């Protein structure tokens, strides 16, 4: 009556979702505070809703904001307050950089290889965009019918066992853990910390886990688009708090839009 | 040892055979990108003319995404004029013709 799989997969789990399916890039921008959390609360929407709501909830619109609560826009940011700022204002629809979908897509260009500059430049130094209340032309619903709210947000305890639970029931969460120099080149198999300089804080979307080659692991999408990593998406030694994986996870309940 | 930084891209510095040179330019590796030699390297390209050791300075805070500061130590081995090009990227993508780059020259008799 509580028991755990081996493994999950929340894309597995709910495959009429695809959001969980798909990785963002956030750019020459220290969003990924932003990133984590909308990803997992537009897969939580999907689930809350059996799939009869699939949204990509705006990045933009929390970077762009939620202001002091959250820390600094493009300067870095704040996870929980993220999912507090969702349940207090709630946030709006916004696909990938000129997709023109949803109310408010992601204005921040992409920096995965690219050629011959069909597109606007990846810069270390870039300003947060302004809070315009305003949809995308074409967009039909208006700014204030778009927004998505939360029913609450919290930590999940520092537990394995918790966590997992935690995604089992309700969907992928958003975690943080500190990213050291040997993270960069990850390209498959089982991340962990083995060399190189810490780098400091970073904000991902943990949606599952399992076993390979006898090592437990989360599986976790980052934000630094398709072409890093494993397909976006990497997986971290699970169970020993690695690299603070573990410690600082948070998540919520969508209100019922459907 | 100058504090050189990116208010003084493209200098000529004139320095001591061993002499130890710091550079230090704004960083954020948790948006994917830091300061690369050509190739993806933090080693010198060539150790003959001039050495590198490098530290990154992390905002030290629940700040997530902060940018912090690159340290580049080098140390000039020869006489000569020696350039010093860093790029900034993700080092995965490689560089393109629109990525930033730094650049210094090191001039030892």
């Amino acid at each position: 009556d509580l028991k755990l799989p081996a493994s999950f997969d929340a894309r597995e789990q709910w495959p009429q979702c695809p959001t969980i399916k798909e990785i963002r890039d956030q750019g020459s921008c220290g969003s990924a505070w932003a990133f984590g959390a909308v990803e997992a609360i537009s897969d939580r929407i999907c689930i809350h809703t059996n799939a009869h709501v699939s949204v990509e909830v705006s990045a933009e619109d929390l970077l762009t904001c939620c202001g002091s609560m959250c820390g600094d826009g493009c300067n870095g940011g704040y996870p929980a307050e993220a999912w507090n700022f969702w349940t207090r204002k709630g946030l709006v629809s916004g696909g990938l950089y000129e997709s023109h979908v949803g109310c408010r897509p992601y204005s921040i260009p992409p920096c995965e290889a690219h050629v011959n500059g069909a597109r606007p430049p990846c810069t270390g130094e870039g300003d947060t965009p302004k809070c315009s209340k305003i949809c995308e032309p074409g967009y039909s619903p208006t700014y204030k019918q778009d927004k998505h709210y939360g029913y609450n947000s919290y930590s999940v305890s520092n537990s394995e066992k918790d966590i997992m639970a935690e995604i089992y029931k309700n969907g992928p969460v958003e975690g943080a853990f500190s990213v050291y120099s040997d993270f960069l080149l990850y390209k498959s198999g089982v991340y962990q910390h083995v060399t190189g300089e810490m780098m400091g804080g970073h904000a991902i979307r943990i949606l599952g886990w399992g076993v390979e080659n006898g090592t437990p692991y989360w599986l976790v999408a980052n934000s630094w688009n398709t072409d890093w990593g494993d397909n976006g998406f990497f997986k971290i030694l699970r169970g020993q708090d690695h690299c603070g994986i573990e410690s600082e996870v948070v998540a919520g309940i969508p209100r019922t839009d459907q | 040892s100058h504090k050189v930084t990116k208010a003084h891209n493209g200098a000529t510095l004139t320095v001591a055979v061993g002499e130890l040179v710091e550079i230090q330019l704004p960083s954020n590796p948790t948006t994917g990108f830091a300061w690369y030699f050509e190739g993806g390297t933090k080693e010198s390209p060539n150790e003959s003319m001039f050495t590198v050791e490098n530290k990154y300075f992390p905002p030290d805070s629940k700040l997530l995404g902060a940018g912090g500061t690159e340290h580049f130590h080098v140390t000039v081995k020869a006489a000569g004029t020696h350039a010093v090009n860093l790029t900034y990227m993700r080092p995965w993508t490689g560089p393109s013709h629109d990525s930033e780059r730094f650049t210094v020259y090191l001039k030892a008799n």
